[PDB]
């Protein structure tokens, strides 16, 4: 998260897993990044795509969260470390990352937890927040509309 | 009404979808808590000795072994060399082979964390498990002698040391859980399965060679053979219930699916012998606390599991 | 053992002991393969030097703000030798150390501040080895980068001198890098002073001065040459252009 | 990346220091840092401290089977692995480094190609057999001269180091725990210490390649803050017969020859007292061991 | 409370449940649990009152790790299009700082710092979500508030303890001892930064020596000593 | 040359395919580029090539080698092939290493009976290959390269073995060539430019010896854009072209 | 099997009550902030 | 029965730093964090850790990778992780001597390395869920016995070797978890369940006595 | 080796018409999978393929997709590095004829293939065993949805492979290496008869299985 924008990983493409294996277990018994193990550190660039658990990465910028009010929109409001939210492709950007937007009802936050990802999952409440069911506090975000 | 495949949602929440299946009693393997994967084995079929009537000559594999549990495939075979010597229930007078996994997933290079620390675990499980005693891989070097004068003759006994080696590979096929169990059973019945070749022989040194047909049974201590078990604790979470129309834990047998290994940081795993002794145990309390009471349960399902494995073929 | 040096003052090549051999380089041989670009003979030794850049970094990584990155590859032919080696040699430690000296050496000649966020890529070949290959290498990339047209302070000459009992003995070759021990020097211009010194065999330490006192003067004598070949081919060079 | 961030205001502030005849630490520029070289347990586990500067070495050995070119020789090899434990600065086993190649290479045209170790000697049958002698470096904390603290911490190691006595029958060898035999030292044949100077250029570049009046400053052992700020290095092993052992000056700021002459020479007057202090130490530790075992016999 | 406590990490928590008490550094809140609970081992620390007790640990560390209003010292380490890459340790996550944040400062009129100048700042904002970010002007007229460029002195690594302990406590000699030998200008970053500066080159040397021996020496009675044998000028 | 715009490859691929075709420097369709060879000029080898292009494209060929017993070592000829900017683990290096040992294999690539000293003991040839610069496939330029190498070969002579101190004789043999096609629409192009090679459809490797074509014959993508399906008698068409045109480099190759 | 369907949608909290659900659904079924400020600019 | 030597705070260019000795085992930690992670290592929510650990004699293999995957397993539960989002801990350990047969055994190390480690963390002043304390445990060939802290000798005649780690909180005295329990060898529920118990208790001698040495030197360097 | 248990260096390594199963989607961590058995007189193989994709690519912005193949020996080290590689060139020239790569811009698709399985009683291999790969990696293309513009076969006869599509009117692959010589076109009609029969088993098994 940046004053500027999101950076993302894209976990799945219109209900389908991306990568198919996202490389669990494989650098250990701890919790471990997807290339943060040995094998990242000996991958061979010259024959394969990419590494193990590696994905599509995205953005979605500030302008590009809203509909409208794009000329202030807080990002830190939006959107928290950890959070699956579901976004549209505006563009295919560069070779790091897609340009991603959440400028409409049914785009944004579709899961949260409380404390950046350290507490229990809260629960969309209102266009802009959620709460949680154990501590009854609330939380501000970009929710997308469920149903 | 918003909704995710099984797959996406153990991608996306995986905690979440462990909880909720577990609430209906079930796994996102489609397991419930102590039902293990079924396993299905062909054995000694890669190995050159598979047909005695017809040897096949270009193999050089002394043991085989495929298994398949859920989804997942195993292919173990074993094969050798020889290394010159130099110079009780002791752990001094005991071997182990060398395995080296290769477990496929989508990378190409060196090896990854599993693999090496699946390869050194099997390594030293078989060490101190002492199912290979050193004194079974002791070559007993034949000579050839020369037909009267125009050709060569071996002579077997019914002056330097020597030594077998062993070695292992390891391909995992469709990984979808921890595989350290499947390749522990898998490499089990391969070096069940193994036979050693006959050697003979001939500042300056010749070289010892294998004969071509000629075996022995390698003789492993049946008694000390075991099987591997793994087991999950989860806490379950009040709000992630479902309705199905004050703190529990569950235990889990057999981990698969992602969502699971994903979720699940209190770890169990047990390789244990049909006797009721045990050769390992590994208690992993990351997440969940461990109670005796999982200990216990985890025990009886090890060895339940091993007299399943060990009696399920022949 | 065998007359390394003679009584009459001779060595086995025929030369004496304050003697180059051969020296010729060619420049601009590869008009189309890089930027830079120099042939040399020193003696026996045949070296392919290629210098590309400056230019855009390859990797939006190693990207310096400041100053050009300068990077070297050597390369060890199997048939430089008289046995061909079965084995590579470029991820050999010694290579890498050859490398790591003539980047460390060059870094301070070539002012890579005047060429920012590029990198100068150097691309040795070593065709025929004859010992004192490290100062034939020195030679061949100070050539190639003068003929790129990159600036630098000043030449840099690379020469070897052995030392066989109290004699030493300028410029050596294979058979004289056996059985004695030589020091590699990499000299900056016409000054006293070293850019390269190189020993990696034992020597005397009360004699090791007057080794470097030859050495000097051979260098200052590779440099004079090196010269002699770049006028030539500016004059050749810059007088057909004209008209 | 994991960058050092020097800041202009340090820099100038060293280099001044320098200009002024200070060194931060309160040393001359050609005051060698106090070696600590301590003992302890088995033979051949050796720990050298510079100042703040610590390394380990672990000497050790196995049977193994003699390299087909060379019939009557043992194995020797050396290890000098930096880990972050000495500082964020390095990365975990990155061999292909220029400061680790440049590193790995002095330590082993000092000791290994120097035939500071007998190699012939580690030999047990031509044939079949040879002593695997190894020397594993284990950098713990990084305030500079790395190099030099190796070489010591691997030569210390190495006098120290004691293979058990065996002896040959044939084809068979009889390997002895101490209560059966004493064990033996190895074969050293000198003792090669490596000394390794810093240049700065106080002045600018274009004094240094065609100016006159050479302002070059050269000190002795640089410290981490003074081996970050430096333009050029050298690396001279010597040893007390008054031999070159190696010179390493890989690069770098141009220096008059003279003056590399002088640093030769001004570390030699240091390797006397280096190599003194370890065979001193040396004989300590023994006559220590010694004196503990005439303890243990009576009570 | 009044009485500062040594603690562990999963020691019970002893202060009074009734009190509502404001948690510092040292105690965690766990967000699963609800559990006021020690996660760093040091002293509990334990303020009077007011209107709610202040609840923390001082502990040993050398890391620093950014919080607001707290006084740095960085090096410029990058140039953006509007704010500064700037380093307040090595190996951390670098700070940014606006080319907005300055005294008299507009699109028009920018900034004269660079790459490996030291800034002294003050942490303006520190969420744990967002980089870091420092400022040279007093946020809220938008003038000069002691902040800025430092210039031709020395840095001091020290501990982050030590450093709090310099800018905050008022008893504490250091300063005293340093006074009493020259003439110094002196700028305290709590990120484990001190940055000196004497007329006298070798006066700037002295306080570095003497104050980094007095870093690594826990008695503080010594420091005077320490000063003198350092400002005798020993090599 | 390489990454070319879309623009630029279909100018260049309409008149590459039109009819007749029009390449992009004039030439005829079995037209070969303008190159020069140099022999003889590495002293400590056996044999000794270096073959310039007029596009700049530049390899060097060197010829070695070592007495072996012919039953421990079947392989009486070895290619090692060295690109320059490619590591030895790239595919495209093994490849071509495959193809040229393949082409030159002991077996039928060329006479093994014309390497034997004596009932046990041979010469086996090293043939080092070391692309200094490429634009385009370099199998054409490697293959050109070994034959005048080995064209210009010469060995220690036989008199354990003992040799002549000071007299050498020429390695007599065959050496096959091996030529580079692509395949543009409808037309068969010899010696293919970078740019030709961009937008060719795809492409014929055919390897040719003692006046026959022999094997190997691949098919070979001249790039990943535009690799398309041909038919059958475009195939023969390139055969019939190399038959054709082979033997005019052959005497071009071998006149010295 | 698996016939609940509540399992795969967006974590709804046991604990909840129906009344504060149907607040949630009130919440979402009035039109989004977007929405407002675009019909808003529109008109 | 069981006496130990600890140091804290001797490395000069990291964070923090440990030196645990047992018997002959000697082993030294260093820990740097939380810093900068370099993006493949970096975790969004949470500490990321990268594990190693160097042998006493030889170069890394896949032993030492092992010893790092457990050493993994009991101090990522150990690190509250959440407080550092997007941040490194760097954990090294050196072996200094093994004191066990290396071939055979590395329980002794792994015990050696999961305390210093956890010393070092302390030192560093990252925040920690609750204490720590591991100890090797041996069963005996012919007398069966259950020796804590076994020296390399009883290991040569062990039957089986294990190593625990338990998590301790409430001034040392109750038992939260157990982080590592690792048995290699041949034995029984009954004799399993008597090494826990006795294990526990050692453990918290340990505890006790781990308190007393990270007091002894932290409290100095703090103010009243 | 540091990454590897290898055990003691002293040590020393010990020396001394055809019937098709075609099946998809049996490997779950990856897009696509193809098991391909072989059944010809005193002949037996059988291989595996995987496709990992469509994934994403370390460096610039690729305009269509990027596909590698990979060969793997199975059981017995049975081929070179070398020719393993120079076939998997071969086909990866195939299948950028064959994929849509049009449509996977800044992606890569990587392919794999196991040969698990190669013993013929029959007493230079791999051209008999290239078209089973074709067939594997076509099948397993298809499965993982990666787009085909046709459904790519092969042949081999007398050292001479021959890869087409289209209904055998146009060829994407050609190889021929020694193994004897004969005219070509009686290579190309029983080549082509092979791909035929092959294709219609492909299509077949994508029509019961998918
Ligand atoms: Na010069
Ligand atoms: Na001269
Ligand atoms: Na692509």
């Amino acid at each position: 998260l940046s004053l500027q924008r999101a950076n993302v990983e894209i976990l799945a493409v219109e209900d389908k897993p991306s990568p198919i294996d996202s490389g669990i277990g494989s650098n250990g018994s701890g919790i471990v990044a997807a290339g943060g193990g040995s094998g990242a550190a000996t991958f061979s660039v010259s024959q394969a795509s990419s590494d193990l658990g590696e994905t599509f990465r995205g953005i979605i910028r500030s302008q590009d969260v809203r509909s409208t009010d794009r000329d202030r929109v807080k990002v830190i409001e939006c959107f928290k470390p950890g959070d699956i939210v579901r976004a549209q492709v505006l563009s295919l950007g560069d070779g790091t990352n897609y340009y991603l937007t959440t400028a409409r009802n049914d785009l944004g936050v579709v899961f949260a937890r409380a404390a950046n990802g350290a507490g229990g999952l809260m629960y969309a409440t209102d266009w802009q927040m959620m709460t949680s069911p154990v501590t009854g506090a609330t939380e501000k975000r970009k929710c997308a509309k469920p149903f | 009404p918003i909704t995710f495949p099984p797959e996406v949602l153990a991608r996306i929440s995986p905690e979440l979808s462990l909880q909720r299946h577990l609430s209906l009693g079930i796994r996102p393997c489609l397991r419930k808590y102590e039902e293990f994967r079924d396993v299905a084995i062909e054995n000694n079929t890669l190995s050159r000795y598979a047909d005695a009537g017809n040897i096949d000559t270009k193999n050089n594999i002394l043991g085989s072994n495929v298994l398949k549990s859920g989804k997942t495939i195993v292919i173990t075979s074993i094969t050798g060399g020889i290394i010159e010597e130099t110079s009780e229930d002791i752990i001094a007078n005991y071997a182990s082979v060398y395995p080296v996994v290769e477990v496929e997933r989508g990378r190409v290079g060196a090896c990854t964390d599993e693999e090496m620390t699946i390869s050194q675990k099997l390594h030293d499980s078989i060490l101190h498990s002492r199912i290979l005693p050193k004194k079974a891989l002791k070559v007993k070097a034949g000579v050839r002698s020369a037909n009267e004068d125009g050709t060569f003759s071996v002579l077997y006994p019914d002056k330097r040391k020597w030594s077998y080696v062993l070695y292992a590979k390891i391909v995992v096929l469709s990984r979808t859980g921890p595989v350290f169990d499947l390749c522990w059973n898998s490499l089990m019945y391969a070096l069940q399965s193994v036979k050693l070749p006959r050697a003979f022989i001939d500042r300056e040194t010749y070289e010892i060679i294998c004969d071509q047909t000629k075996s022995v049974p390698l003789m492993i201590n049946a008694k000390n053979i075991a099987f591997a078990s793994n087991y999950g604790i989860v806490e379950l979470d009040p709000e992630c219930q479902l309705q199905n129309s004050k703190l529990n834990t569950v235990l889990i047998a057999d981990l698969d699916t992602e969502a699971e290994e994903t979720s699940i940081h209190s770890t169990i795993s047990i390789l244990a012998a049909p006797s009721g002794n045990y050769k390992q145990l590994t208690l992993m309390g990351g997440g969940a606390k461990i109670t005796p009471e999982m200990i216990k349960r985890s025990l009886l399902l090890s060895r339940v599991r091993a007299d399943d494995l060990s009696t399920r073929f022949n | 053992r065998l007359e390394i040096y003679s009584p009459e003052g001779l060595r086995l090549d025929g030369r004496r002991w304050n003697e180059l051999r051969r020296f010729e380089s060619s420049i601009n041989t590869h008009p189309h393969a890089a930027d830079g670009s120099s042939y040399m003979e020193q003696g026996n030794n045949k070296i392919i030097t290629l210098v590309k850049g400056p230019k855009e970094p390859r990797l939006k990584s190693q990207m310096d703000t400041s100053k050009a990155l300068l990077n070297v590859s050597v390369n060890i032919t199997k048939f430089s030798k008289f046995e061909r080696s079965k084995s590579s040699h470029k991820n050999e430690r010694r290579v890498l150390e050859i490398q790591t000296s003539l980047v460390r050496m060059f870094e301070k000649n070539v002012m890579l501040n005047i060429y920012p966020r590029t990198v100068i890529d150097i691309e040795i070949h070593v065709l025929e080895q004859d010992g004192g290959i490290m100062g034939s290498l020195i030679n061949g990339i100070t050539l190639a980068l003068i003929d790129a047209g990159i600036s630098m302070f000043d030449y840099i000459s690379g020469i070897s001198v052995g030392l066989y009992d109290t004699t030493p003995l300028l410029d050596t070759n294979s058979l004289e890098e056996n059985a004695m021990s030589t020091v590699t020097l990499g000299v900056v211009g016409k000054s006293e002073k070293l850019s390269l010194l190189l020993v990696e065999d034992k020597i005397p330490l009360d004699r090791l001065e007057n080794v470097l006192a030859i050495g000097i003067a051979g260098a200052h004598r590779v440099r004079d040459l090196m010269d002699e070949e770049l006028r030539k081919h500016a004059q050749k060079r810059v007088s057909n252009a004209s008209a | 990346a994991k960058d050092i961030e020097i800041s202009a205001s340090e820099s100038k502030f060293i280099l001044e220091a320098l200009r002024q005849n200070y060194r931060l630490d309160g040393r001359s520029f050609d005051q060698f840092r106090d070696v600590e070289i301590t003992f302890g347990k088995e033979f051949g586990d050796v720990s050298v401290k510079m100042g703040n500067t610590k390394v380990h070495c672990r000497i050790s050995c196995q049977i193994a089977q003699p390299y087909e070119d060379r019939p009557f020789e043992g194995l020797f090899v050396i290890s000098t692995e930096i880990s972050p434990m000495a500082g964020s600065q390095f990365e975990n086993g990155n061999i292909t480094g220029e400061d680790e190649v440049l590193c790995s290479r002095i330590i082993e045209k000092s000791v290994r190609r120097s035939g500071a170790l007998d190699v012939e000697g580690l030999c047990i049958v031509a044939g079949s057999k040879c002593w695997a002698v190894r020397a594993d470096v284990h950098f713990l904390d990084c305030d500079g001269g790395f190099i030099d603290a190796s070489c010591i911490a691997v030569m210390a190691g190495l006098m120290h180091f004691k293979k058990p006595d065996i002896t040959v029958h044939g084809e068979q060898i009889i390997v002895h725990p101490v209560n059966e035999r004493e064990p033996v030292p190895l074969g050293i044949l000198h003792i090669p210490i490596c000394v390794t100077f810093s240049f700065f250029n106080p002045q600018d570049t274009e004094e240094n390649i065609k100016g006159e009046t050479n302002s070059e400053i050269s000190i002795i052992d640089a410290t981490l803050k003074e081996e970050l700020l430096r333009d050029g290095v050298l690396t001279v092993t010597l040893n007390k017969n008054r031999e070159v052992v190696q010179v390493s000056k890989a690069g770098g700021l141009p220096m008059d020859a003279l003056t590399l002459m002088k640093c030769c020479h001004e570390a030699y007057s240091i390797i006397e007292k280096i190599t003194d202090q370890i065979l001193q130490l040396l004989k300590e530790d023994s006559e220590k061991r010694n004196k503990y075992a005439a303890m243990l016999t009576s009570e | 409370d009044s009485m500062s406590t040594f603690i562990f990490p999963g020691d019970s928590f002893p202060v009074d449940p009734t009190t509502p008490v404001k948690l510092g550094p040292g105690i965690y809140c766990d967000p699963n649990t609800q559990e006021i609970r020690p996660v760093n081992t040091g002293v509990l620390h334990v303020s009077a009152k007011g209107k709610v007790q202040t609840a923390y640990i001082d502990y040993s560390s050398k890391r620093y790790i950014p919080s607001v209003n707290d006084f740095v010292i960085g090096v410029i380490i990058g140039t953006f299009s509007d704010s500064y890459k700037v380093s307040l340790q090595n190996f951390s996550s670098s700070v940014s700082l606006s080319y907005m944040a300055f005294p008299n400062a507009s699109k028009k009129n920018r900034p004269t710092l660079q790459v490996g100048d030291l800034v002294y700042a003050r942490v303006c904002t520190a969420e744990k979500e967002l980089e870091a970010e420092i400022e040279c002007f007093d946020s809220t007229t938008g003038r000069d508030a002691g902040f800025g460029i430092l210039e031709d002195g020395m840095i001091i690594d020290v501990n982050l303890n030590f450093a709090r302990q310099l800018l905050f406590n008022n008893d504490f000699p250091l300063l005293k001892v340093l006074a009493a030998h020259t003439k110094f200008e002196v700028a305290i970053g709590l990120n484990g930064k001190i940055w000196v500066k004497c007329e006298e080159l070798s006066n700037t040397l002295a306080c570095y020596r003497t104050i980094m021996e007095c870093c690594q020496k826990n008695d503080t009675a010594a420091f005077k000593d320490i000063a003198k044998r350092q400002f005798k000028e020993i090599l | 040359h390489m990454s070319l715009s879309v623009a630029e490859k279909s100018y260049l691929y309409d008149s590459l395919a039109s009819t007749p075709s029009i390449r992009p420097d004039g030439r005829l369709p079995h037209q070969f580029r303008p190159i020069e060879i140099f022999t003889d000029f590495l002293p400590s080898s056996n044999g000794s090539s270096r073959i310039i292009a007029s596009d700049g494209s530049e390899c060097i060929v060197s010829i070695k080698s070592k007495v072996v017993d012919h039953h421990v070592e079947n392989e009486l000829l070895q290619v090692d092939v060295d690109i320059a900017g490619q590591r030895d683990d790239a595919l495209v290096v093994e490849t071509i290493t495959s193809l040229l040992n393949k082409v030159l294999k002991s077996g039928s690539g060329v006479d093994s009976s014309k390497l034997q000293l004596t009932k046990k003991y041979s010469f086996k040839i090293f043939v080092d290959v070391l692309v200094i610069s490429s634009h385009s496939h370099p199998i054409s330029l490697i293959s050109f390269a070994i034959y005048s190498a080995l064209n210009s070969t010469y060995l220690p002579k036989l008199i354990l073995p003992t040799f002549h101190d000071y007299d050498m004789v020429k390695l007599d043999i065959n050496p096959p060539l091996v030529f580079i096609l692509a395949v543009v629409g409808n037309n068969m192009l010899l010696d293919p430019a970078a740019n030709e090679s961009e937008v060719a459809n795809n492409g014929l490797i055919i390897s040719w010896s003692n006046g026959k074509i022999t094997s190997p014959i691949r098919s070979v993508a001249l790039n990943d854009s535009n690799v398309k399906s041909f038919k059958p008698h475009l195939l023969k068409q390139g055969l019939a072209m190399v038959e054709k045109y082979a033997p005019d480099v052959v005497r071009s190759l071998e006149n010295l | 099997k698996k016939h609940n369907n509540e399992l795969l949608g967006i974590f709804v909290p046991c604990n909840l009550p129906k009344t504060t659900r149907k607040v949630a659904i009130e919440n979402f079924n009035r039109p989004s902030p977007d929405d407002i400020i675009q019909s808003a600019q529109l008109n | 029965s069981m006496s130990v030597q600890a140091e804290i705070g001797i490395l000069d260019h990291v964070d923090g730093s440990s030196e645990f000795v047992s018997q002959d085992t000697k082993v030294i930690c260093s820990v740097t964090g939380p810093i900068e992670p370099k993006a493949r290592q970096e975790l969004p929510t949470q500490l990321a850790l990268e594990i190693i650990v160097r042998p006493a004699k030889g170069v890394a293999t896949t032993r030492e990778k092992v010893l790092e995957d457990k050493l993994r397993a009991v101090l990522t539960p150990l690190i509250t992780r959440h407080c550092y989002p997007r941040q490194l801990c760097q954990i090294t350990c050196q072996i200094l001597e093994s004191g066990e047969d290396e071939a055979e055994f590395s329980l002794r190390e792994l015990s050696c390395c999961i305390n210093a480690a956890f010393l070092a963390l302390v030192d560093a002043g990252i925040a920690l869920n609750s204490m720590c304390a591991s100890i090797p445990i041996a069963i005996i060939k012919d007398t069966s016995d259950i020796i804590v802290d076994p020296t390399a000798e009883q290991l040569k005649i062990s039957l089986s070797v294990h190593t625990l780690a338990l998590e301790f909180v409430n001034g040392g005295k109750v038992v939260k978890n157990v982080l590592l329990l690792d048995s290699n060898g041949d034995f029984n529920e009954d004799q399993l369940f008597s090494l826990l118990e006795l294990g526990e208790q050692k453990c918290q001698e340990l505890v006790t006595n781990i308190r007393r040495i990270i007091q002894d030197n932290i409290s100095p360097r703090l103010v009243v | 080796d540091r990454r590897r248990l290898l055990g003691p260096a002293a040590a020393k390594p010990m020396a001394f018409e055809q019937e098709l199963s075609l099946h998809t989607g049996f490997i779950e961590n990856c897009n696509g999978s193809a098991l391909v058995e072989a059944r010809s007189l005193g002949h037996q193989t059988s291989l595996i393929t995987a496709v990992y994709g469509p994934r994403s690519i370390r460096g610039s912005f690729t305009s269509q997709g990027t596909i590698s193949i990979q060969l793997k020996n199975g059981l017995l080290e049975k081929y070179n590095t070398n020719e393993l590689k120079e076939v998997s060139s071969f086909l990866m020239g195939i299948f950028n004829s064959v994929v849509n790569l049009s449509r996977y811009p800044k992606s890569g698709i990587d392919i794999f293939v196991y040969l698990t399985y190669d013993k013929d009683l029959t007493n230079s291999q791999i051209s008999s065993l290239i078209p089973h790969c074709i067939t594997s990696i076509t099948l397993a293309l298809a499965d993982a949805g990666i787009e085909l513009v046709d459904m790519a076969g092969a042949g081999e006869a007398n050292g001479t492979v021959v890869s087409f599509i289209k209904n055998g009117e146009e060829i994407v692959g050609f190889w021929k290496d020694d193994g004897d010589d004969e005219d070509l076109l009686e290579c190309l009609d029983r080549c082509k008869e092979q791909y035929n029969r092959y294709r219609d088993l492909m299509i077949s098994c994508l029509m019961n299985q998918e």
